[PDB]
RNA sequence: GCUUGUGCUGUCUUCGUCCA
């Protein structure tokens, strides 16, 4: 789920960079450093509002390296999957473990033990694809999904989600 | 940047929050669980796993690595492990403080003894300071010898008379009043006891006694489970070629383990109580000379050779001790000492170095436009003429020994690089004489390099310094930044001293024989002819080139 | 470099150069603590890039400080003791 | 306080500005009575646990600290060089900053 | 490594002519040559040298 | 004891915890090494020879300034507003010769050591401006009067413009403007020193600018530097007196090795 | 081994008495054996049995040989001593008396 | 990398219940609590995006960041293409073709008057945030199916659930 | 809330010794580090004498932040005070 | 075809050196 808030960054530059452009250099340093970049502790940073117009006030020079640190407060857009949530998506992948689905960047991966066993995986289908009687889901078919744990890494998130309830399956 | 490098952020200590670690937190900070005393496996090597030397504790070997982090030797903290006793036991830094608190409380409802209507206890609840409040607490409420079963309405006392508790080594005896005169029976107050009574202890009656409900509780003064430090704290040496002695804390460790197990198969096998009596005092002897052995009115705990044994406490005491031994004073790099010699043609804020001192000190110079060629000449001259360099250190921080490099000639210096070369003229050093009563005994002085193996001074300085040339012997400390090379050059440099705030007078003057060349000099018949007088004017080294009438 | 020493350095004013005396051409270390309990119980493994105090059960808030090799010994000499010496990096009030 | 101090400097000849006595002497007299100078009168203060552990009574020191859960806030000159960092006095007591107004010329 | 390291040595020119050191240190030219008498090593180039074989001495590069 | 102590940006001395130790550092904020023993010349003398040295009267025509030492001594005499004006002098003068020798100093001394030695600054406009020969001054009185006593409200220890501030600042700098009161009289400018216009005004700026270079620096360990100083005379060292006594005095023994008491009797 | 020069010695490990020596020269060398690691999985001459424990001279310190003793001690063991000689010539920062 | 507005959670003893993230139990943890603070320090409160509101507030940047950056002069692939760095061009290219396959309101005024239905309800006064983008978002058709899906608006009965959700879908573009 | 307005600044307006020492230490470090010099140097190479040189043209770039004991700081420019 | 090896104990005691 989307949400806005306040983020922070420590940014420290050489004094190589001490010029008239070494707030624009910040500027995009920081664009680069934030947009596209995944922490678990809040999930993952699309955009970040105002970009151009950020303020990083004086920074300090720290002693015994001469480089200046910098605090860079701005607002984003952030992203981030709760354990008991039911989002939809996109499948990306079958194999016979389950299927590989595509939640905006983060891949979200359902095994079998939580799919229903009337949507048998069927591997000699074109493209091979989990079905049933009245239901058929393969590549690029649009699932609705719950997501029942989230395993986080380093700098990745892993979800798993589940189909196996009602309201859920091919949409 | 001679650290590999981290993803965690820099930052520096802006407070420190002391207090007592609980059961729990040992627990949960432990690594591994030590319960067997044996150090080696089977002699070969390899040590045991739950032993002494487990090492998931930590490596304090070359070639081996810590098996808890995955760091070599020279980056690896330690970690630590637990111990758990199989009956409490005193910490005997705190056993007078648990004495405080029993008088304080109720021994069988874990009350205060008085409540807040009482007005003076009131006054002694109001002062913010932790200890002036136990302090106050405690002088009201030691009086106070009976539990009150209603309010003096009930306030949840037992009614029980309080007994008169007495210290003697590391037993408490508690004297009940047993009911005008009756038998009154003095029963040994057990740390389990103790440690029952005091779990009981609410929050704001915690509070009211000075302590603290996140940081420090009353029942974290016994100890239930012991943390084993790591190796780093307890290295073994080589005593000879072979074979390796281990140090004192593990040994005392190991009597601990020892001493637990004991209690443990005792209490499980069978349970004749002056035993068990026995071997838990042995183990609370141990428990309590790990942490200090020079408890008064008891013999000290000895190693087999009849020295006694090491504590932790005696580590961090006495002018030898961590505090001020290794803290707030320790041995230091980039240094040298030799005899003092005096040279009148010498500037005052000079100092003579000895070329040997020269090469084997250096300062690391950053290689810019500025300096590229000179810098590379020193490295092609190398570490063993002068003007020569040592080492070569790159952006990442790996240095170039230019001892055993075989194309020293061929390596090209790029900005950003350090080049360690030889200590040169003019450079700001910390010269330093003993015993530095004033703060004059420590100025930055330029360097000029010379033959032979004495330092020279100007001898105006030898006042300040408190030196003659009999034999003293002085220190020289050399900058390693540009920051503290324009300290010792703007702040502590020879001709900023000249004047003392002690007596808002000067510390240097003309001394020895040019004082007595400048009365006979100045006398009123002292005459000089014209070849004399140019050779004097000559030697000037701020005369204009004008004679005078 | 003793006490006396360190307190002329003092009243010479100079902070850098003492800071860099009993650091730099001394006993630096460098280690990391948890921002929650303050402790230096972090189990770091630099190469793998993972952080981790187990008892606080956090991998984010972690921090590297640089300290004398005598303050850790100091430090672990004392949580033998059973004191908790926890060292944090902003104040409270 | 002040005239024994001088009488005790001075009899011998020695001379000594004005301004160190009287520091020593309103530090002596600050706190509305006598404060030694000693462990019963230096060591009886609010500062840091830090601070006083390393003139004398270390361990006891540190043991009460422990067990009265104190908060050393580190602005001593003692825990700052026991801690390796830049203590608050002299060069260290402000703060440098990049001025990026300036650089702009 | 040179053949010529933990050898016998004589000095042919410069201030210490006919003196008998021993080659201590040889990485470009600048052999290091300890001095016997003299409790001291000086840096001399090799062909400054006359290493000792089982016919006299001879010459370094008539020798390597 | 004294290790944590340090001279804080706005003048105050204090420890580690923020309490205040000293309002002002030395009670006039000024380094150690920035003062030298000059003498006050109000202290010292009788009352006659105070007069004849400060007291400038333009009625009477053989007590007032020389007619060869001013190109307008013709039109000097008789003036209400300049005599007012050296009235006011000579008040301030009176209430400064009260001050020193009632309250600060009773005994009569009077060479202590202050900062900005005036002496050598006189001396030294002397030399540069060549204020040798009988050459009549172009210096008027109402500028030496308002050039002292702008002077005199210059000498900033502290910055600001609290009433307290303002207080602290006219308490700090007392002794000091006695001195140079006592020293730029109008009298002894015009006959002792015999200065002029643009020596005056280089005076004036001197003393300024010296007395601004002599003040203490913030950031100044000052309780390390009085620890040493007390205790270096202390290594080359019936009432009992030296080490053992300076040992009674700071352990705050309460049994001394010789008690005693002065006691002083009634006049008569 | 350590880093100074073995060059010196002679076959039974003894420098010989009029040769010169520098700071770290090696003038003793000693040996003890220790038990051989996994190296005879193939090792033809090159496999490590001891360990080295010889005897630098001081760093500081450079001369020549003026005696070596060899005896047996007590026990039954071999036992050396050897003798340095050096001349000291006076110098600037030599300390004299009367 | 990034750290937040909020600090301090020093070490205590006591362990409480409401710690582990759950959607279904309106428990998001303290960085994502209902009650936040801004730059000011000022009281500031939980800012959910639904699909549509955050397709927006994306694109607008967006455009807003490439006209700034080419001196002042809609396809999404150039647009991705405006920012820095690949692993970056990836993460908002994925973003874009999912906010495009789901976006159930591509209009700024539906998107306008959406906010407003979900906010100056009446009964929507005590919805929590999540639940209002939840809702915005999933595009449910049933009562019982929101419920099934969101299990925290169970325990809000009192709420005209069926109402809200029909205008929902009117405001949906077939 | 910290910082204090630059109308009712009330500290010293002369750079202390402390200050410039500090200032020409970071000055050299960072020149040696190869930051852009705001004077023009004829022929000096040493970054403490380019410093001091900068200090004396009032051109360092930098911003010293005074501490006061309550915990209030003032902000003042090396361009802005007073160098002997 | 042949290639150069890469480090150090601990704890006490005594006698000394320069100040004091
Ligand atoms: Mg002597
Ligand atoms: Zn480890
Ligand atoms: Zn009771
Ligand atoms: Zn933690």
């Amino acid at each position: 789920m989307f949400f806005l808030k306040d983020l922070s960054l420590i940014l420290t530059l050489h004094p190589s960079y001490f010029g008239p452009q070494m707030n624009q250099y910040l500027r995009e340093k920081l664009l680069t450093d934030v947009e596209g970049t995944c922490t678990g502790q809040f999930g993952y940073i699309v955009t970040v509002l105002d970009g151009m117009n950020i303020d990083v006030g004086k920074g300090r020079i720290i002693p015994g390296s001469g480089s200046a640190e910098f605090e860079v407060k701005y607002r984003a857009v952030v992203w981030k999957p709760f354990k008991g949530e039911v989002v939809d998506a996109i499948v990306s992948n079958v194999s016979p473990i389950g299927f590989f689905a595509d939640v905006g960047p983060l891949n979200v991966f359902v095994s079998t033990r939580l799919i229903p066993d009337n949507l048998v995986y069927n591997p000699s289908n074109s493209p091979p694809a989990y079905m049933s009687n009245d239901e058929l889901i393969t590549k690029g078919s649009k699932v609705r999904l719950k997501v029942v744990g989230t395993r986080t890494d380093v700098n990745e998130i892993y979800a798993i989600g589940s189909i196996k309830e009602d309201f859920l399956g091919a949409i | 940047s001679q650290f590999p490098y981290s993803s965690a952020p820099l930052r520096s200590v802006k407070e420190v929050q002391f207090g007592l670690l609980s059961p729990e937190e040992i627990r949960a900070i432990s690594v591994v669980k030590i319960e067997y005393p044996e150090i080696m496996d089977e002699s070969r090597q390899r040590p045991r796993e739950g032993g002494l030397n487990d090492p998931k504790l930590g490596s304090i070997d070359r070639n081996f690595k810590c098996q808890t982090c995955g760091e070599g030797m020279a980056e690896c903290p330690g970690h630590f492990g637990h111990m758990e006793l199989a009956k409490p036991v005193f910490h005997i830094g705190f056993i007078p403080k648990i004495k405080k608190v029993c008088e304080c409380i109720c021994m069988n409802c874990g009350k205060l003894l008085l409540d807040e209507t009482n007005p003076t206890m009131a006054q002694a609840i109001r002062i913010r300071d932790p200890k002036k409040r136990f302090n106050a607490v405690w002088q009201l409420c030691k009086t106070k010898m009976v539990c009150e079963a209603d309010a003096p309405v009930s306030r949840g006392g037992c009614g029980n008379t309080q007994p008169v508790v007495r210290k003697d080594g590391m037993k408490l005896w508690g004297t009940w009043k047993k009911s005008r005169d009756a038998q009154p029976e003095r029963k040994l107050l057990t740390p389990g006891e103790i440690l029952n009574v005091f779990k009981h202890i609410s929050p704001e009656d915690c509070f009211r006694l000075g302590f603290n409900e996140d940081y420090a509780r009353p029942e974290w003064m016994i100890i239930t489970v012991l943390p084993v430090p790591p190796p780093q704290v307890r290295p073994s040496i080589a005593m000879d070629e072979t074979t390796q002695g281990q140090d004192d804390l593990t040994h005392k460790l190991s009597d601990i383990l020892k001493a637990n197990i004991n209690v443990q198969k005792l209490e499980m096998d069978g349970s004749p109580q002056h035993i068990i009596n026995e071997v838990e005092q042995l183990l609370q002897f141990h428990v309590a000379t790990y942490m200090d052995n020079d408890i008064a009115g008891q013999p000290q705990a000895l190693q087999k050779s009849g020295r006694p044994v090491k504590a932790i406490r005696a580590r961090l005491k006495g002018k030898e001790g961590r505090l001020r031994g290794n803290l707030m004073g320790k041995r230091v790099d980039f240094s040298a000492r030799t005899v003092i010699s005096g040279d009148p043609n010498l500037e005052l804020d000079q100092v003579g170095v000895p070329i040997s001192i020269a090469k084997t000190l250096s300062y690391p110079e950053t290689v810019t436009q500025y300096n590229i060629h000179r810098l590379t000449e020193y490295v092609r001259n190398g570490p063993n003429e002068h003007p020569g360099a040592k080492y070569v250190i790159r952006d990442n921080g790996d240095r170039i020994d230019l001892r055993y490099h075989k194309r020293a000639g061929d390596i090209v210096l790029q900005y950003g690089w350090k080049v360690e070369r030889h200590l040169m003229d003019d450079d700001p050093v910390l010269f330093n004489r003993q015993p530095s009563l004033h703060k004059m005994s420590m100025m930055a002085h330029r360097v000029k390099v010379m033959p032979y193996s004495t330092f020279r001074l100007n001898l105006s300085v030898t006042s300040p310094y408190n030196a003659d040339f009999d034999g003293d012997e002085m220190n020289l400390h050399v900058p390693q930044s540009e920051e503290t090379r324009a300290e010792l050059s703007q702040l502590c440099a020879v001709p900023l001293q000249i004047v003392s705030p002690q007596s808002n007078k000067p510390v240097m003057g003309i001394v020895q024989d040019t004082l007595c060349g400048v009365r006979k000099m100045t006398l009123r018949d002292t005459f000089i002819e014209y070849e004399q007088v140019m050779n004097m004017l000559f030697w000037v080294p701020s005369w204009d080139g004008v004679v005078p009438q | 470099f003793g006490e006396m020493e360190r307190d002329c350095m003092i009243a010479h004013g100079a902070a850098g150069f003492l800071k860099e005396r009993l650091m730099e051409a001394s006993d630096a270390f460098r280690v990391h603590v948890c921002g929650i309990c303050g402790l230096m119980s972090v189990i770091a493994n630099l190469k793998k890039n993972q952080f981790e105090c187990r008892s606080c059960k956090n991998k984010t808030n972690i921090y590297q400080l640089h300290i004398p090799y005598a303050a850790k010994l100091l430090f672990q000499e004392l949580m033998a003791m059973n004191i908790a010496p926890r060292l944090y990096t902003e104040r409270s009030g | 306080l002040y005239k024994e101090i001088l009488n005790v400097i001075a009899f011998d000849g020695s001379y000594v500005n004005y301004r160190h006595m009287a520091l020593l002497v309103d530090v002596m007299t600050s706190r509305g009575y006598l404060m030694a100078i000693t462990r019963h009168g230096i060591n009886r203060a609010d500062t840091g646990a830090l601070m006083r552990c390393s003139f004398e009574e270390t361990v006891e020191i540190l043991f009460e600290a422990g067990a009265a859960a104190e908060l050393d806030d580190c602005r001593g000159v003692s825990e700052n060089v026991m801690l390796g960092q830049l203590a608050p006095m002299g060069t260290g007591a402000f703060d440098v900053m990049i001025d990026e107004k300036l650089l702009t010329s | 490594r040179d053949p010529t390291l933990n050898k016998t040595v004589k000095i042919r020119q410069g201030g210490y002519k006919g003196k008998i050191g021993i080659v201590k240190e040889a990485n470009g030219d600048r052999f290091r040559v300890e001095l016997h008498n003299p409790n001291k090593t000086i840096p001399i180039p090799c062909s400054f040298l006359l290493i000792e074989s089982t016919h006299g001495w001879v010459p370094y590069e008539d020798f390597v | 004891a004294l290790e944590d102590i340090m001279v804080h940006y706005d003048g105050t001395t204090r420890n580690s915890l923020g309490d205040i130790i000293q309002f002002l550092y030395g009670e006039d904020g000024l380094d150690g090494t920035q003062v030298e023993r000059q003498t006050i010349d109000t202290i010292p003398g009788s009352d006659k020879a105070f007069h004849k040295r400060y007291y400038v009267d333009l009625m009477d025509e053989k007590n007032s300034i020389k007619p060869d030492v001013i190109e307008y001594a013709a039109d000097i005499l008789g003036d209400v507003e300049l005599q007012k004006e050296l009235n006011s002098e000579y008040e301030q003068l009176v209430s400064d010769r009260k001050f020193l020798r009632e309250i600060v100093f009773v005994n009569g001394d009077h060479n202590w050591p202050l900062p900005v030695n005036l002496r050598r600054i006189i001396q030294n406009a002397q030399q540069i401006f060549h204020l040798d020969r009988a050459k009549a001054s172009d210096l008027t009185i109402p500028e030496i009067i308002h050039g002292v006593r702008d002077l005199c409200k210059k000498l900033f220890v502290l910055r600001g413009e609290n009433e307290l501030i303002k207080e602290a600042q006219q308490n700090a700098t007392s002794l000091f403007q006695c001195l140079v009161r006592a020293r730029l009289a109008t009298r002894r400018i015009l006959e002792e020193f015999r200065l002029n216009r643009d020596a005056f005004e280089w005076v004036l700026g001197t003393i300024e600018a010296q007395f601004q270079r002599s003040l203490v620096h913030p950031g100044e360990m000052v309780g390390v530097i009085a620890a040493q100083s007390i205790g270096e005379p202390a290594t080359q060292m019936n009432v009992t007196l030296g080490v053992p006594r300076l040992k009674e005095i700071l352990n705050v023994a309460k049994n001394i090795k010789t008690p005693a008491l002065t006691v002083y009797l009634d006049r008569e | 081994l350590k880093h100074g020069t073995y060059e010196k010695l002679d076959e039974d490990g003894l420098i010989a008495p009029g040769v010169r020596v520098s700071g770290d020269d090696i003038i003793i060398g000693k040996t003890t054996p220790i038990p051989p690691d996994t190296e005879e999985l193939g090792q033809r001459t090159k496999y490590h049995t001891k360990r080295d424990a010889s005897t630098p001279l001081r760093s500081t310190e450079n001369g020549i040989v003026d005696q070596v003793l060899l005896t047996t001690n007590q026990e039954g063991l071999k036992f050396v001593k050897v003798r340095m000689r050096t001349t000291k010539v006076p110098q600037i920062g030599d300390k004299f008396a009367s | 990398v990034s750290t937040s507005t909020v600090g301090a959670r020093r070490r205590r003893a006591k362990q409480q219940v409401d710690d582990e993230e759950n959607a279904t139990l309106l428990r998001l943890g303290p960085e994502f609590a209902l009650k936040q603070y801004d730059h000011d320090g000022n009281e500031h409160d939980l800012i959910a995006l639904s699909l549509s509101e955050s397709r927006l507030l994306i694109r607008e940047a967006l455009k807003a960041r490439s006209r700034a950056r080419n001196g002042g002069v809609i396809d999404d692939d150039e647009l991705a293409k405006v920012t820095s760095g690949a692993v970056a061009n990836g993460v908002v290219k994925k973003t874009l073709d999912y906010l495009n396959t789901f976006a159930r309101f591509k209009d700024e005024e539906t998107c306008t008057a959406v906010d407003q239905l979900l906010h100056n309800s009446s009964d929507c006064s005590v919805l929590h945030p999540f639940e209002i983008a939840q809702l915005s978002s999933l595009g449910c058709e049933d009562v019982d199916e929101a419920i099934t899906l969101i299990p925290s608006l169970a325990a809000k009965k009192e709420v005209n659930l069926q109402r809200i959700l029909d205008e929902l879908n009117r405001l949906e573009d077939p | 809330e910290l910082a204090i307005l630059k109308e009712e600044r009330t500290t010293t307006p002369y750079l202390t010794k402390y200050e410039r020492a500090r200032i020409l230490g970071t000055r050299a470090l960072q020149i040696s580090m190869n930051a852009p010099v705001l004077v023009d140097i004829e022929g000096e190479t040493d970054p403490l004498q380019i410093a001091m040189k900068e200090l004396s043209q009032r051109k360092i770039p930098l911003v010293i932040r005074r501490y006061l004991p309550d915990g209030s700081y003032e902000d003042w420019g090396c361009d802005e005070l007073i160098v002997d």
